[PDB]
RNA sequence: AGGGAAUCAGGGUUCGAUUCCGGAGAGGGAGCCUGAGAAACGGCUACCACAUCCAAGGAAGGAGGCGCGCAAAUUA
RNA sequence: UUUAAAUCCUUUAACGAGGAUCCAUUGGAGGGCAAGUCUGGUGCCAGCAGCCGCGGUAGCUCCAAUAGCGUAUAUU
């Protein structure tokens, strides 16, 4: 009989490892994860990124702007972009997101733009969300907090598969989060693994970091109103692109790429050792259009 | 749970409504339906039987 | 300022058979 | 952006490309220095066929007929019947419409009304045992994929029947073939028309006089179709196709002149003659056909994104200008590896290509 | 030689032989000789061809240098690249906002075209109104966002598709539109308004794209409507229906039929009034009935696409884009 | 002043929305309205509508010489089979 | 008869959906519209699977992954036709019933 | 040879409680130093094996988590 | 009050109910319908089913268990 339960116990245990079989596309080396903050307006966004940079790099920023490329560990990179209230913008990033932190206000509760991102996601193909929950220093430490966590972690488990994880941030020491939660929630941003999706997978995208203009400044004075040519900096996503092809940047319009070229990479990763952790000078952060140090 | 699909459909019990005779013809008379007709079909088939 | 959510978002009855 | 293109040469392929690819083309100064300057006819059946096929595509002719504008559609399926001009075979036609059926929204069900063989255009004989086989390589592989031939015709009376139909396919596997392997059996075909059936007869004792030394299985079937299956003009003709152990087909086809011009040709000579073109064909032998080349290299270039091998011979002027059409529309450029083969004694060089695809699939099949 | 007179030629895919052997001597026949000859589940064996491919792309072009490679297979995912665009707006420039990312999607084939689309559409749980056909609506499909005018068809089980006055309430729904070339199996959304806030949800419906096509195929349901004015038994005569001889003559036996249910036949034309005619029944009918005849009309849709340009605005007002109002605004 | 090349695109697209505007808030043409009788359309209007309809029974057989030659062979059959 | 049953000693099974069978033929049956046919992914056999209720149709498109269950009793519930053997329980790993009733939205 | 062994306490049958060990090692085998008690839970030399910093000359070192859509007590 | 400090348990002041909408679920079996769609016949019928109709967009009944209740495979 036993045998019998066991035999059993792993034909359902093979169930749920039968997949469709598709081949591996994945690039030998990734470029930097994109990492997308949004919540309700006053929530918390800005204050967060503050954090998540100063546990991995201990380079100063201030007038944070763009997306933002640091080196987390010795095998992954991160790219960090703040998702604001707009609808717009809402729309577009869900369409290149990697990652997703959802921002809960724990005192007021949940509120229409966190369900909202969580259709145009399904919508659009579901990434890895990661839901936390700020705001829980308002009640003290009795059944009410208690309750309170569970409730919206219930609410938060049919929206998402089960067991998407749901952090908490207990309070602000001196306008920042406490630094062993922020730690805490720096592990759990290394160890993901990540699905490919179709829409990505198919196409070729770029989140440019940079942007320059390339005109003859004799042209702009003659009639400000001329057509430009712009020239814009970024890492390659998704699919190979080809020298002469069609792009469409969501707002402007689309576009035919006149020309393309490499570029030697910034912010890259470490040459393999076997130091127990990397010093100073492995850790970097490119910011274009942020302001690293002192300059903006 | 053939039957727990059929009890969510029917959570709503509106019903589709009747309509009525136009106006510009109001002095003719009610608008027969199918449920009118076979009364007045089911009384010719009796007679006409029974002849 | 705040959209908070409504009663039908928060408990997502759906199509539930109504009973007495 | 739209491409242009000069002269009446390689008109089927820039025609073939330009639907797939969905940018219109301009052809210009169509045979503008000849006595007729207009387009010909059996080119115009060819514009035509497209138009059947297609949904939503607009076509500008001059009146001169010199210059063309071709806007392309979304090709559509379903039955349709034509009329192929008898100047150009039916084969002519079927290796557009074999490059064109896999990405249909409806399966493709032609019947095709024409010449069947012609000593011009690949018979229809050929495209069966050698075509055939080669798409179901890449998966297009069912139950339907069928070519049957209804009725026989030569020229210049023509009247012929083939009928022609192919599933639908969302997207093109990709293929490995590197190793030629060694020919086991050769088939033949022989055929006579409107004539005694004895010519067919007398084409079988001289290919198979000649073969025969090379391998022990060489078995040569005879056609003889009676009636208005005949057609409405005379001749013969043979097709010998050779195949191997990794299961490539390499075929070589003659056939005799038409009535109307040109001496005749004793059936002797044309059976050691077509065997003789076989023995040349192994010696540029590979894992497709010298007329096969520019086929397999499309269906190659539209795979989902992985990296194709081929060995094939040497390369035929129409493959090395069709390889500069992929370029200029899709933009794809392959990597030609050839391969010595000094003192393993096989034959001539191959050669080896190998490239990666573009992320194609069939936009106009339908979702259920 | 290949990525390095021929015109008005003949059309051959046949490779004529400049030089041929002559095949009676042993030496040229030897040269032919070599040629001829002298447990795991579906699951198992499916991901072991995968994985052979996986290994054969990755390990193909390592050989050859960056600048090779570029051209055999493109630039790969990972690399940081520069790309120049021409002809953009001034605007762009001018309002650039580095908070607002900007995104760069490459475009398959045919993207760039614009045809009919058919989409399955379901109206969202959560949004308070329902969506009228023939009203502007903001999609957002594939990488780009823009209004369009829809059709709301429902089908049937012969496979007819007809036009639908708005969406239903909890099923399923066809919908087409005049718009760019998508592929199939993907999702899309659908807004009323970008600019301004609400208070309740905003996200009209979702579904899936279907089809690509160049026509619409979609009909409405037409009835022509007739009143009784002389009646015998059976036969009763029609008018108010068509208005003239030659209408009449178009439309004979057609299936007509009653309020009440009864069936008929159109027989012939009547002279005494202009457009009247004979129509035989089931059974008798009365004074008050009134029959009607049941076509199907084409319909169609314009072709109205209108991409939003939010990116190119005022920092202040990129939150503020306006297109077509919809019909209640109106 | 001069004008911008994204606002000339502008300019025809408000040109195109205005006009779209207009037919919304029009009546609808009679061949979109249900149930519309005689009054209300042109005369002789769905000689070109081109609508699509249902037969009641099937149309009588028209006599041609092909018909006559098939029935004749039928009869000269039978006559040499002698198969009264 | 440890491997009897076409499961392979599952207890559930995971198919692709190959065609709507009952949809593609033009039959207003609606016991014939609720078959589909789908292909296990374990051991590669094509299957006639059912569809609880006409309406659910309209959640599953061509080629998706359905999990796929036995029909134990209450076959002869359906009207007159054999082979009811088979039940479509899950797509996408998301209940029908769930997606029926409005409780669960497809993620894509 | 995780398992025991025992012990105390008790009215509505005990969801009681606790202890007691057989040794060994500190990247690997040898040598060496102190103290009442160790051939040391700690220094050193030679050899073997690792790995780090550097101005390239030289210098300093001795355990558990995941692989079940899932890593916070690895804490205060 | 508790506690090294605090939480928890125990006291206790003030608010907190008529559709008391401050709204219990899961499974089984039935009824009700139009100028609506399809299919087949035995003129007016039957099956299947019905948020979709001409125009218009600003919360039926019965049974079983009850904070719990089903399905699938093997089995006794
Ligand atoms: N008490 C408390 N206040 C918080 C917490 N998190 C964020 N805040 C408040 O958030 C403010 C910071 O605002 P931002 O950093 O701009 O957060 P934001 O959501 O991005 O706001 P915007 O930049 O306008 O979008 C601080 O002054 C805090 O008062 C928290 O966990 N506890
Ligand atoms: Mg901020
Ligand atoms: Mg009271």
């Amino acid at each position: 009989v036993r045998m019998a339960r066991s035999f059993h116990r792993t034909q359902d245990l093979k169930t749920k490892k039968h997949h469709i079989p598709v081949v591996d596309r994945t690039p030998l080396e990734p470029p930097p994860i994109v990492v997308v903050v949004m919540g309700p307006p006053k929530v918390g966004k800005s204050t967060l990124i503050q954090c998540l940079i100063r546990n991995f790099t201990r380079q100063k920023l201030t007038e944070i702007r763009g997306p933002v490329t640091i080196v987390s560990g010795k095998k992954r990179r991160l790219t960090i972009i703040e998702c604001g209230c707009d609808i717009n913008m809402m729309i577009d990033l869900a369409k290149v997101a990697d990652l997703v932190l959802m921002l809960i206000d724990a005192s007021f509760g949940f509120e229409m733009e966190t369900f909202e991102f969580l259709n145009i996601c399904q919508v659009h193909g579901f990434p890895k969300i990661m839901g936390v929950l700020t705001h829980l220093d308002s009640f003290k430490h009795n059944k009410q907090l208690k309750k309170t966590k569970k409730r919206l972690k219930h609410r938060f488990w049919t929206e998402v598969y089960p067991g998407a994880k749901l952090f908490y941030l207990s309070g602000m020491v001196h306008g920042e989060y406490q630094n062993q939660e922020i730690h805490n929630l720096g592990r759990f941003i290394t160890v993901m693994k990540f699905r490919p999706l179709t829409w990505q997978t198919s196409h070729p995208y770029i989140l440019a970091d940079r942007m320059e203009d390339l005109t003859n400044p004799e042209d702009i004075r003659t009639n400000i109103k001329c057509d430009r040519k712009v020239s814009l900096y970024g890492y390659l996503r998704g699919a190979h692109l080809k020298n002469k092809s069609q792009i469409h940047m969501p707002g402007v319009g689309d576009f035919a790429v006149s020309d393309i070229s490499f570029l030697p990479d910034p912010c890259a990763l470490p040459e393999q050792q076997k130091k127990r952790c990397l010093n100073e000078k492995e850790k970097l952060v490119y910011a274009p259009l942020s302001g690293v140090g002192g300059v903006l | 749970m053939a039957a727990a699909f059929r009890k969510a459909a029917k959570s709503r019990q509106r019903e589709h409504r009747e309509r009525s005779q136009p106006g510009f013809r109001k002095h003719l008379g009610l608008l027969e339906k199918k449920k009118d007709y076979k009364l007045r079909a089911d009384d010719y088939r009796k007679k006409q039987e029974y002849l | 300022a705040k959209r908070a959510i409504t009663y039908q978002i928060a408990k997502n009855r759906g199509l539930t058979p109504r009973r007495k | 952006h739209s491409l242009s293109y000069a002269g009446c040469n390689f008109l089927r392929q820039r025609l073939v490309l330009s639907t797939l690819s969905g940018r219109p083309v301009k052809i210009r100064k169509i045979r503008a220095r000849d006595d007729n300057p207009g387009l010909r006819d059996f080119e115009a059946s060819f514009i035509r066929l497209l138009d059947k096929i297609t949904n939503g595509s607009r076509i500008e002719i001059n009146q001169t007929g010199t210059t063309l504008y071709y806007q392309p559609g979304l090709l559509y399926g379903g039955s349709v019947e034509h009329d192929c001009s008898v100047l150009r075979g039916i084969g002519y036609y079927l290796e557009s419409l074999l490059c064109l059926a896999p990405f249909m929204k409806h399966p493709l069900k032609i019947v095709l009304r024409g010449v069947t063989n012609d000593q011009v255009d690949p018979s229809v004989d050929v495209l069966k045992a050698t075509a055939l086989p080669l798409l179901k390589q890449f998966g297009i592989d069912g139950e339907s994929f069928e070519l049957k031939i209804v009725r026989r015709g030569m020229p210049p009376g023509g009247g012929g029947e083939v009928v022609f139909s192919c599933p639908v396919r969302k997207v093109l596997k990709p293929i490995q073939l590197t190793d030629p392997g060694k020919i086991k059996r050769i088939r033949g075909m022989a055929y006579s028309v409107r004539v005694s059936p004895q010519m067919a007869n007398r084409i079988v004792d001289s290919a198979r006089s000649i073969l025969n030394k090379f391998i022990p299985d060489i078995y040569i079937y005879t056609d003889h179709m009676k009636g208005v299956n005949s057609g409405k003009s005379p001749g013969f003709g043979l097709s010998l196709v050779a195949e191997t152990t990794s299961g490539t087909f390499l075929s070589a086809e003659l056939a005799s002149n038409p009535q109307g011009q040109g001496a005749a040709v004793l059936p002797e000579d044309l059976g050691r003659n077509c065997a003789r073109l076989l023995l040349e064909e192994i010696y540029r032998g590979g894992c497709v056909d010298s007329t096969n080349q520019s086929l397999a290299l499309l269906l190659m270039t539209l795979g989902q994104q992985d990296v194709s091998k081929v060995l094939l011979g040497p390369l035929s002027p129409y493959t090395i200008e069709f390889l500069r059409h992929l370029k200029s529309f899709f933009q794809i450029m392959f990597k030609i590896e050839t391969k010595p083969c000094g003192e393993e004694l096989k034959g001539g060089d191959k050669v080896l290509m190998t490239c990666v695809g573009i992320g194609f699939s069939n936009l106009s099949k339908t979702l259920k | 030689l290949i990525y390095g007179h021929k015109a008005d030629s003949l059309d051959c895919s046949r490779f004529l032989v400049e030089a041929p052997h002559d095949w009676d001597l042993e030496e040229v026949m030897n040269s032919i000789r070599d040629c001829f000859v002298t447990e795991s589940t579906y699951f198992d064996d499916l991901k072991g061809e995968m994985q052979k491919q996986a290994q054969l792309n990755r390990a193909e072009f390592e050989d050859q240098d960056d600048e090779a490679r570029v051209q055999y297979e493109g630039f790969r995912p990972g690399m940081y690249v520069r790309i120049e665009i021409e002809n953009v707006p001034c605007e762009f420039v001018q309002n650039f906002d580095p908070h607002y990312p900007i995104i760069l999607g490459g475009l398959g084939n045919s993207e760039g075209n614009v045809g009919y689309v058919q989409m399955r559409l379901k109206k969202h749980r959560w949004y308070k109104k329902i969506l009228k056909s023939r009203d502007p609506i903001i999609f957002s499909v594939g990488w780009r966002r823009f209004q369009t005018i829809p059709l709301y068809y429902i089908e049937d089980h012969n496979g007819r598709q007809r036009l639908l006055k708005y969406t239903p309430q909890h099923m399923h729904c066809g919908a087409a539109f005049w718009g760019p070339i998508t592929p199939q199996g993907t999702g899309f959304l659908a807004i009323q308004s970008v600019s301004g806030i609400m208070p309740d949800f905003r996200i009209a419906a979702t579904g899936v794209v279907l089809d690509l096509d160049k026509s619409i195929k979609i009909v409405k349901k037409l009835k022509l409507t007739g009143f009784p004015y002389k009646i015998f038994k059976n036969t009763s005569f029609i008018k108010g229906m068509f208005n003239s001889a030659l209408e009449v003559a178009k439309f004979e036996g057609a299936v007509i039929r009653t309020v009440s249910g009864i069936r008929g036949q159109i027989k012939k034309a009547l002279r005494a009034p202009e457009g009247a005619f004979r129509a035989s029944f089931e059974d008798k009918l009365l004074m008050s009935d009134i029959v009607f005849m049941r076509t199907w009309y084409p319909v169609s849709i314009p072709a109205f696409y209108n991409p939003v340009t939010s990116l190119l605005k005022p920092v202040g007002e990129k939150d503020t884009w306006s297109g077509m109002r919809t019909t209640g605004q109106l | 002043e001069v004008k911008s090349s994204f606002e000339k695109r502008q300019e025809k697209m408000n040109e195109k929305i205005a006009s779209l505007e207009k037919e919304l808030l029009e009546k609808k043409p009679w061949q979109l309205q249900g149930e519309v009788t005689a009054q209300k359309r042109p005369e002789n209007s769905l000689l070109e509508e081109t609508l699509h309809f249902d037969h009641a029974v099937r149309m009588a057989p028209v006599i041609t010489e092909e018909t006559t030659l098939q029935l004749e062979d039928i009869i000269k059959q039978r006559i040499r089979d002698q198969a009264w | 008869a440890l491997k009897a049953n076409p499961f392979g000693g599952a207890s559930h099974a995971k198919g692709i959906v190959l065609e709507k069978v009952g949809v593609e033929a033009k039959q207003p049956n609606s016991a014939i519209r609720k078959c589909v046919r789908v292909q296990l992914i374990k051991n590669g056999k094509k299957i006639t699977a059912f569809v609880p209720n006409d309406g659910c149709l309209n959640f599953i498109e061509e080629n998706d992954e359905v999990l796929v269950a036995g029909f134990g009793r209450k076959g002869h519930a359906v009207g007159d036709i054999p082979g009811v053997r088979f039940k479509v329980v899950k797509v996408a790993n998301v209940s029908l019933l769930a997606l029926y009733k409005g409780k669960k939205e497809r993620p894509r």
